[PDB]
């Protein structure tokens, strides 16, 4: 969950 | 298999960017050179009507 | 080509995600 | 599963950016070339100026 | 006079179609350097992002 | 960036 989770928000702020 | 890849994708990517500088510098000299022909190829036909 | 190594590289893609 | 959903974001994102560098590059290109058209445009509007104004005066040199 | 200010009009006509297609030239480079930094920002993305 | 992005897909078969 907090892997991932803080992957979404590393993610978004690669789009 | 995943060596393989490792191994095989990088020595082409050398292989393409020994490319990919080539046809980055003629797509720059495109820009360039028709910005020359935008003044030289209008210059060129519009002074032959002078010519005469 | 670029879609045929867009094949290769989304199993891996699909895979990391799934096992999470 | 809701983790699983950021994943295959991350693993889209990773395969979305190789036509993205593309359109990213290519409409940066299309917006360059319209722009080195609109300071050529301005130029066919100065050649246009000068040829409205020997339109008007150099047919009134004609007309001296 | 109005012959030499026919002259200096073809002189003034030819150096501006000569340095608008300079400074189209770059344009160009700035538009290329854009198309280049646009995948230099992406690459960075990529590989911190696999890295991690 | 084919290249790029499948050397970063190895490290993460290698996880997988």
């Amino acid at each position: 969950d907090l892997s991932e989770a803080a992957n979404r928000n590393n993610d978004a702020l690669r789009q | 298999l995943r060596r393989q890849v490792d191994q095989l994708t990088n020595d082409k990517a050398r292989v393409e960017v020994e490319r990919d500088n080539l046809a980055e510098d003629i797509m720059r000299l495109r820009e360039k050179l028709q910005e020359e022909m935008l003044q030289r190829e209008e210059a060129e036909n519009t002074l032959q009507s002078f010519r005469q | 080509d670029v879609d045929n190594a867009s094949l290769a590289r989304l199993d891996l893609e699909r895979k990391v995600e799934s096992l999470q | 599963e809701a983790a699983n959903r950021n994943n295959d974001a991350l693993r889209q994102a990773k395969q979305e950016s190789t036509e993205y560098r593309r359109q990213v590059q290519s409409l940066t290109c299309e917006v360059d070339a319209l722009k080195g058209t609109n300071e050529s445009l301005e130029r066919q509007m100065r050649e246009m100026e000068e040829n409205f104004a020997v339109e008007a005066a150099n047919y009134q040199d004609t007309i001296g």
